[PDB]
């Protein structure tokens, strides 16, 4: 299910070619004839709207488009009758009869389960929660728990919904803890840190993905190079560089997931440049690792700008702790940006006491602020001693 | 210190080193670690001081027990510190 | 043996073109000299390319030719010879991700349904494929495994000592 | 030529300068930068590219 | 935004290679 | 293809079969592996 909200994202957002959004409807054609898209097929009109969202020949009429293969027709009408009756139809006459007869007991719950899961290619989720809450009371072990369980992790990625699924998921979880294998656990541990990208967590989501494993592949909830980019890039932005070179730069997996395919351009371009500290080259790395990653994947282009701008200020920390001073004219030209881009990015930084540093005019030399033996009980001592004190006033003050 | 124990050097890192470094490694595939192992051989050549070799990678503190032990004529002190060790 | 003798003659002085079109016309040769047994020829002739220098593109195509024609019931139990051949040509040509399908799909076949010891070149060539992969965790897991049961079998000394 | 030999080009490269960075560090600090490159006889940018990642 | 960045990165680009 | 094995001998097999895929790092185990450790399991006692 995830293989069409991946290839129709790119239909959303395309500033660069336009083959792109035809190349991904050959697989949104494709997926549509074995199992039935409905719901998010008709999901495309009510997602994003003035590229493609206008055309549909049923509910709301208006062409425009550059995809003719979103819009209803006779034949996806016919289909989606044919389908409807055989995953449902069909498939409940049979379980009604094995209702009467008293055969097995977890058979019939999973035989609730699989077709609760067609209620949800059919485009109608209250009959899929009504047969999944029954086959809920059934379920005792982690064999009828991971159906449930899955059932439910289809809504967070087929239906692109991070409210209430996660509380769903963490009570089906919660209720029984075994959790079988570690790839079982995978389901709550992997869209934990996809969730935490919708909050905007930050170093949250790498807790759980930087210690996951490489090869994990979800087929229908998540693909192999879609799971890549997220530990990649969250990954690299929440352990610092100290962590880096034990883990990310060095690892069994890690170096045999950048040479399987080129799409990441986390861990091997911006991670060599920030460990061999070379500015010259690792300024362009940002520009390919958001339009070529962040931009078509799903939850990695939700931040946009927020990568990026973070990105470049921690950077600048890495040079500014390996030098008590530093060249404005190097900085500011011979690493391939201009003296007003420099200001505009660092003028920001400054006052909001995210980095110590002294910046010069006349001079042109940039000077690292290092605080020596104050380190943390300087300015930290004080803000967060002094500030949960007031905290700790709120209810002592107003009392009930 | 000694080389060609590589035979021995194996078996010792999966049955000491691995269940003390990483015990979720036994969870996630679900088996058990065993609880001792038995060597056969000439004591005091590459076998006993391999053995204190083993509390400097481990950091563990070494137990040496030896079977002349606990000879004494009354009963019921030898078999209790079985159990108290 | 007198083929044998020719066929390192023609790669030398440039006639390696011919060469691999006229290793496959001794198929009618194969159906009566020592009863069958093709393994023990075809393998001499495709080691005559690795002494003399030759191109990646001739050695790979032979391989591909002669299993073909009626040598494969011969070829049948023996096959891991032309298949580690395949996945070890692949080494030079610095492409180990088709070496390392071949292998998955292999690794099925060596455990006790062809030959016992021929893991051990099985696990030196798997070695090599993650080498350059930059991996530590298969590189010491397979050529562990071959050390290992390389006390029990015996190799030749080029392999004891690689 | 050879990919193993360069890897352990760059781990003799290290090895060589710390030991001749120690003997820099280990009298009294504050010295010209352009004095430490005429004693390892390197490029200024290069001795101060990799004392500064050590 | 994403306009800002990119567009003084390759204007820049233009000028410190013809230097 | 167990010689001899008692219901012990069968148990000590899990601890073996996990570690030829603990050196790929792997937590299944392949089939491979399964038939390789029985027959190190039930040489045990015939071993020397």
């Amino acid at each position: 299910n995830y293989e069409v909200s991946e290839k129709a994202f790119l239909l959303t957002q395309s500033k660069v070619s336009i083959e792109q959004r035809k190349e991904a409807a050959e697989f949104v054609l494709a997926k549509i004839k074995e199992e039935e898209m409905a719901p998010y097929y008709k999901y495309l009109c009510e997602e994003y709207l003035v590229n493609n969202g206008q055309s549909d020949l049923e509910h709301d009429e208006k062409s425009d488009s550059l995809n003719e293969w979103i819009k209803f027709d006779q034949e996806l009408y016919n289909e989606l009758c044919k389908k409807n009756e055989s995953k449902i139809k069909e498939l409940n006459e049979k379980i009604q009869k094995l209702e009467e007869d008293d055969e097995g007991e977890l058979e019939q719950a999973q035989a609730w389960i699989n077709l609760g899961e067609y209620y949800a290619q059919i485009g109608d989720k209250d009959n899929a929660e009504k047969t999944l809450g029954k086959s809920l009371s059934k379920a005792i072990s982690t064999g009828a728990k991971i159906d449930v369980m899955l059932t439910i992790a289809r809504l967070g990625f087929f239906y692109n919904d991070q409210l209430y699924v996660k509380e769903k998921l963490e009570a089906v979880n919660s209720m029984i803890e075994k959790g079988g294998d570690w790839e079982r656990r995978n389901r709550y541990k992997t869209y934990y840190g996809i969730h935490c990208l919708a909050v905007r967590n930050f170093k949250e989501a790498a807790k759980l993905l930087v210690d996951s494993l490489a090869t994990f592949t979800s087929i229908e909830l998540t693909s192999y190079e879609s799971i890549a980019t997220y530990a990649s890039v969250t990954g690299l932005f929440t352990l610092e560089r100290t962590d880096l070179k034990s883990k990310v730069i060095d690892s069994p997996e890690l170096l045999s997931l950048i040479s399987t395919t080129a799409a990441l351009q986390s861990i091997s371009s911006l991670t060599i440049s920030l460990y061999a500290s070379d500015y010259a080259s690792y300024f362009p790395y940002l520009l390919e690792t958001y339009a070529n990653v962040l931009i078509p994947c799903k939850y990695l282009n939700r931040h946009a700008d927020f990568f990026v701008r973070e990105m470049r200020r921690k950077v600048y920390a890495q040079l500014l702790e390996s030098y008590k001073t530093l060249s404005l004219k190097s900085m500011a030209s011979a690493f391939g940006v201009s003296v007003a881009f420099l200001d505009n990015d660092l003028g920001k930084f400054i006052p909001n006491k995210q980095l110590n540093c002294v910046i010069d005019r006349v001079n042109g030399i940039v000077e690292t602020n290092r605080p020596d033996n104050k380190n943390a009980q300087y300015h930290l001592l004080v803000k967060q001693g002094d500030g949960l004190l007031t905290k700790l006033q709120k209810y002592g003050a107003a009392v009930r | 210190d000694v080389g060609g124990l590589d035979m021995q050097k194996q078996e010792i890192r999966e049955a000491v080193e691995l269940p003390l470094v990483q015990a979720d490694l036994y969870e996630q595939i679900g088996i058990d670690p065993p609880r001792g192992v038995l060597l056969y051989g000439p004591p005091g050549t590459g076998k006993t001081m391999l053995v204190k070799a083993v509390a400097n990678s481990t950091k563990a503190a070494f137990i040496r027990v030896n079977g002349s032990e606990f000879v004494h004529k009354y009963l019921g002190e030898g078999p209790r510190m079985v159990r108290d060790v | 043996t007198s083929i044998l003798e020719l066929g390192q003659l023609y790669v030398t002085m440039g006639a390696k073109d011919k060469l691999r079109e006229f290793i496959p016309h001794s198929t009618e040769y194969m159906m009566q000299f020592a009863k069958s047994k093709t393994v023990k020829v075809l393998k001499t002739l495709i080691e005559k390319f690795e002494q003399v220098p030759d191109s990646l593109d001739d050695q790979i195509f032979v391989c591909e030719k002669s299993i073909e024609f009626a040598k494969r019931e011969k070829r049948v139990f023996l096959k891991h010879s032309l298949s580690i051949k395949l996945a070890t040509l692949h080494y030079q040509k610095k492409q180990y991700k088709d070496s390392l399908a071949l292998i998955n799909d292999l690794l099925r076949e060596f455990k006790k349904l062809d030959d016992k010891p021929s893991l051990v070149d099985v696990h030196l060539l798997e070695s090599k494929v993650y080498h350059k992969l930059r991996n530590l965790a298969k590189s010491k897991a397979s050529l562990t495994a071959a050390r290992t049961a390389a006390n029990s079998i015996y190799c030749p000394t080029q392999t004891v000592a690689e | 030529g050879d990919e193993l030999t360069r890897s352990h080009f760059n781990a003799l490269y290290d090895t060589l300068l710390e030991s001749n960075l120690c003997k820099i560090i280990e009298p009294f600090e504050c010295v010209e930068i352009s004095h430490i490159s005429k004693i390892i006889g390197l490029d200024t940018q290069q001795v101060e590219g990799k004392l500064s990642q050590m | 935004d994403d306009f800002t960045n990119e567009l003084k990165a390759e204007l820049d680009r233009y000028k410190r290679e013809n230097q | 293809k167990m010689n001899g094995c008692s219901g012990a001998d069968v148990k000590g097999v899990c601890t073996e079969a996990g570690m030829y895929a603990l050196r790929e790092r792997r937590i299944h185990v392949t089939q491979e592996d399964f038939e390789l450790a029985v027959g190190k399991v039930m040489n045990k006692n015939q071993e020397t």
